[PDB]
DNA sequence: GTTGTAT
DNA sequence: GATCATACAAC
DNA sequence: GATCATACAACG
DNA sequence: CGTTGTAT
């Protein structure tokens, strides 16, 4: 047998482990950051598609080299796992936002399965360059990856309210979280109102920020729902499939549907409907036809005659999932804690890690600035003695006492003295002077400007209000979602 | 103006993304290669009169095949009970779902495999299809993106297809007996005798 | 109803699109090179894993992060396909010398399959670094790969006889290729007795190298088909089990299992008496499998000629020289990689040659400027643009272009007093340099002796000692 | 020990008939059941790889427990039997080690595999033939660190009060959910 | 059936 | 992740 | 490559 | 029961 035997306590074991997974999967896999408003798989995809150089600028890269990567470096499980989370934010119908430039079978709406990584390449979106703008200027905290040899950031920049404008979901341990897509511009002048006036209420940010807006469209119906659940967090909602009666050729009523809820498969409906026809769950359909186009969607359920169309039509939205509810449980983890947000406390939490990302990025770019302002004034008085200086390296036989005689003789620091002796010959002309001078006087304003906004919060604002102008300004879309009473 | 109207059994194959029409004179039957291909061809084939039929792998080669593999084969199978034509001592070409059976290969050399082992199958068990000028193939200028793959292989406006006719069904005979007959030697001969490195 | 619809003839459409098959999967997919004895994924593997950075002196990397992009690089296919090679290539029973370092499971030789590529990394392993030894001196040809935004070697350095080493495998079309494995020094003793006396016979190269050597041992019995095989390029041979009733060690390619489970079957069929019990106590350093009145030796006379334990191999030394497909001796594969060897060491004795002789020519214009950086810098200093500065130089001190440029890109630190005696003792080194590839170069023989010289330096580093044990 | 040309799929058994000395591992996957197998002394240690993860039999129609290929294949293996064919006496093993992943996901399955052996196997470990492996991957990587009775570390799983055990499963793996958030609420240090 | 690169 | 058919040559 | 069961919450 | 989305 054994020699050295421990004893475990089945219920203390247990709670042990069971206490590990839940943890592991609430803050660490299932609900998203409220800040940057994405899980760890799916800022692991972003980053490690930043890394591998595929901006929207440049080409697209096949899908099995960037989850050999984004997998080989940061996100430690299966490749699938990696692949499908990729392929979904480069949906339209999945994502209200696209963050993933695909190219190749990307799945369709009637649930067709993308095609196989060896197939498909892929590429950050226009828009997902605002989730990592400025990443590389510290304004986001880093830690060592699960092989503890790969540094990968805890959050993203984000320039825009990810989190609202793509909603969030949702099935972790003991909880869950459920958020809808909305539009980007409303999300951004929901943003810039909570900024300008503190004491908005949620009835003065509706007016902004009406409610959810799905990528498909489609109508939500009664709105008191959606008061509810920015002010609670929860709330339920009741989305409705765009529809309109034709009349055939014939004479006779045509069910027409053109905006499935959101999350709702055409096909598995379209089965459903058959399913109830043939069972006499329903009579009065003539026909159930998918006629819908790579332009458009086109579900016809034409109707008998002597055969109301709309007491088939709220049959269909009563017993198929023609018309469903959005049940809202705005849930984000917020302080390493997973907590139930309302729409303010979400709006909050943005605009304070917008603040962060900003100030940190005005302090290295003050801090690159007067350092090479430094060099700058080294190089310029080298220039100026350029003979003595190089009398004082000639005549030296160590690099060691030749920086040590141009510091302690032109009282140039470390750096500086090694800036002159790493001088191309080239560098001594007549017209590399005034070029450095021109050089240094601008980055005299830059640090005066950045020294400013360092000094201002008033600046700070104004600088992420303008920047989010900007990001609508380039990517908002018009509504798609009607919401109704 | 005829067509369907759903509710219908039916009873095809699991796959088979057929169309919307029942007139055998105008609809497509596409054969493609794998459901990476069949998604992006299921997805914009205008779904009124050509249906997309995936298969999965290489085909078995019936040249080298027992009969009792051929009636196993599921791939086959799936492939003879989408055109509703019938088997040996049942093939009736006058109660065939489609007119136009299009081969639609990837672009690659393995493609070009798959697409002789299709010919084999239609020449050794669907003769009468091929004899009346329903098997084609497509020439594509793969999985391309939706509006690619019908703007380019799949709009009839605007696409470039090939009939397959048969010259002397001696010489055809011979042909199918050497590529794909259980005789290597021959095989092996011709590929040095026609291939230029 | 189509608008543009053409023809094609049923034969003519069949005999073209089936040639197109045959000769992409004879010349690019299931025959080796007679050169490097590589296919096109595991060249693409090794290569890939080179450019990865995953040297055995550098640390492992996950497979799915090899497999990412020797796939979206070079080999334009599966996930499965490639890392089903790689584990290949990483097995002592599949390799007699293994090109792969893998960490975690990589299968069993009861057939039991590698883990997902989420589990295993790996990296070349050291003998592996020898096929890619001066890659980067223009020793290989280089081309687009099948995305045309990349580029691959045709073919690698291959610093040992990897073909005649490893052995090629195999179906392809229309024909199949079937080589053995060989010892590492036995092999290097061939091409040097090769190179040594180009009159030697099929008897003579047998001397230094007696038969295959395969990663499992077992025993070889008969030579006559080895003999036939080497000289004509095909033959048979019979390969025996190692037994003592207790099994040490199977022939190639057989599945321990798979014998153990075709014994049982063959135990509940009449077939064979005696078989009171038949174990498998193989451990992981040792591998043991143990089979009154059944004298043994009729029974396991039996399991020899029933089972699998006595196999035979068909030799069809198969691969792709100069393009196409040819059935190759034993002389022919020698000289094969004796040519490329030579072309290799040739090809980067060139680039050593090229790169020195650039090296000191802008070195002799750094010692030109060095000795005249007072009027170097009043050029320069007085230079109206750097165009200007660059024309000036080349007037005065006679300078070329490039060692103008160099001249103007130099470092002040480096305008010191001890740099300029660094300076000539680098190039007074290169000169003998640049004197002794042109010798090599000029001299044939040397050549001969580079590889000559490097072969047993592999010998002595990496062969192992005889595992098959040839019989009569 | 055994003869063989007798008669799961996987599960690799060793080579003795003492179910007094032999042990049998419930590893997770066919990835980890390769390294075990190749070093596991085919004597008295037989491997099982869990395909997945195992369902959760405390919040389970026992109308899909006995349906799932897993659970029937661990049943299988032990020869212990099933709700009243429960016999104890019969166990092929004296020694069933739960040897799971040291991620999270792996201390999912290790809990999911506790509830199943205390609802549907309890004289087992009312018996104490159920143990945990304590692991710190190669064949003598696993073998000499795990496997190796000589050293390694074992955790008999032993139950003290089965009121509070009873508690503890219907608590975390049970049907009410608000009772379980609570628990992570209460015992949990984020911060 | 089994070997190994492929769909 | 495991498992399923198949081409292709040659015993 | 396609498929196959399962944990987990919540609404159906 | 099924479905949603990251995981084994
Ligand atoms: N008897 C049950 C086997 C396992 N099932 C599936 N497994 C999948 C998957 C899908 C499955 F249906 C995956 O999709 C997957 C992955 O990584 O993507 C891994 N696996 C997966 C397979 C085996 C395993 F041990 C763990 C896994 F996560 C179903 C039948
Ligand atoms: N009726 C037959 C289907 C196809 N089968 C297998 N397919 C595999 C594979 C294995 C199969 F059994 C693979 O192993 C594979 C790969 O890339 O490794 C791809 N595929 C693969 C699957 C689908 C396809 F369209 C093409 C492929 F190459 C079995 C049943
Ligand atoms: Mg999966
Ligand atoms: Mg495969």
């Amino acid at each position: 047998q054994d020699k050295n035997l421990v004893n475990v306590n089945l219920t203390k074991e247990m709670k042990a482990s069971f206490i590990d997974y839940a943890m592991s999967v609430i803050v660490a896999r299932a609900l998203p950051d409220v800040r940057d408003g994405l899980k760890p798989v799916h800022r692991r995809i972003l980053y490690g598609m930043n890394e591998l150089g595929v901006t929207p600028d440049k080409p697209h890269k096949k899908s099995a080299r960037i989850t050999g990567d984004v997998m080989g470096k940061y996100h430690p499980h299966g490749d699938s796992s990696i692949y499908e989370a990729m392929v979904r934010m480069a949906q339209w119908w999945s994502y209200r936002y696209m963050l993933v430039d695909g190219h190749g079978n990307f799945g369709s709406m009637d649930g067709d399965s993308a095609a196989a990584q060896r197939y498909t390449e892929a590429r950050m979106s226009k828009i997902a360059l605002e989730m990592l703008r400025d990443i590389n200027k510290n304004t986001v905290d880093f830690v060592d990856n699960y092989d503890a040899n790969e540094r990968e950031p805890l959050v993203l920049p984000a320039r825009f309210p990810n989190l609202l404008v793509n909603g969030a979901t949702g099935i972790a341990v003991g909880m869950a979280t459920n958020i809808p897509p909305h539009n980007l511009g409303e999300t951004i002048d929901a943003v810039k109102l909570v900024m300008d006036n503190p004491e908005v209420t949620t009835k003065d940010l509706m007016e902004v920020l009406p409610g959810p807006d799905f990528p498909t469209g489609a109508l939500v119906m009664g709105k008191s729902g959606i008061h509810k659940a920015y002010e609670t967090g929860k709330g339920s909602i009741v989305l409705r499939s765009r529809t309109e009666i034709e009349t055939t050729k014939t004479g006779r009523e045509r069910i027409v549907v053109t905006e499935f809820p959101y999350m709702v498969n055409k096909t598995k409906v379209h089965e459903h409907i058959v399913r109830l026809v043939q069972e006499k769950r329903i009579e009065g359909i003539t026909a159930v036809r998918d006629e819908s186009n790579r332009e458009g969607v086109r579900f016809v359920i034409e109707v008998k005659r002597d055969a109301s169309a709309n007491v088939i039509l709220n049959n269909l939205f009563k017993m198929t999932q023609m018309q469903t509810n959005f049940g809202f449980n705005m849930l984000a983890i917020q302080n390493g804690i997973p907590k139930i947000l309302s729409l303010r406390q979400i709006l909050d939490a943005y605009i304070e890690h917008q603040k962060e990302v900003v100030v940190r990025r005005t302090r290295f770019d003050k801090e690159k600035a007067e350092a090479r302002a430094h060099i700058l004034e080294g190089l310029l008085i080298a220039l100026d003695h350029i003979d003595e200086v190089i009398r004082i390296i000639r005549a030296s036989e160590t690099d060691a006492e030749a920086q040590a005689e141009l510091m302690s003789k032109f009282k140039l620091s470390e750096r500086q003295s090694q800036a002159i002796l790493d001088m191309r010959l080239r560098r001594l002309t007549g017209l590399e002077r005034d070029k450095i001078q021109s050089e240094y006087d601008d980055l005299l304003a830059l640090i005066a400007d950045l020294a400013d906004i360092l000094a201002k919060p008033e600046r700070v604002s104004q600088i992420i209000k303008d920047e989010l102008d900007e990001v609508k300004r380039k990517f908002s879309d018009k509504r798609r979602t009607e919401l109704m009473v | 103006k005829h067509m369907k109207s759903g509710l219908e059994i039916s009873n095809l194959p699991g796959k088979l993304a057929d169309c919307s029409s029942n007139n055998p004179a105008e609809t497509e039957l596409f054969i493609v290669e794998g459901d990476s291909a069949g998604g992006s061809a299921k997805s914009g084939r205008n779904r009124e009169f050509q249906a997309i039929l995936p298969i999965r792998g290489k085909i078995l080669n019936v040249e080298k095949a027992s009969m009792d593999k051929i009636l196993a084969n599921e791939e086959i199978r799936s492939l003879f009970t989408a055109m509703g034509t019938g088997f040996g001592a049942e093939f009736d070409v006058s109660k065939a779902r489609y007119q136009k059976l299009v081969l639609m290969t990837d672009a690659d050399v393995d493609g070009a495999h798959i697409r002789t082992l299709l010919l084999t199958l239609i020449y050794r068990y669907m003769k009468p299809i091929l004899e009346a000028g329903y098997v084609y193939i497509a020439q594509p200028p793969g999985e391309m993106d939706d509006h690619q793959l019908w703007e380019t292989t799949m709009d009839p406006e605007h696409r470039l297809m090939a009939r397959v006719s048969v010259d002397d069904a001696a010489e055809a005979d011979k042909i199918f007996d050497m590529l794909m007959g259980d005789r290597v030697e021959p095989r092996r001969e011709f590929i040095e005798e026609n291939a230029v490195y």
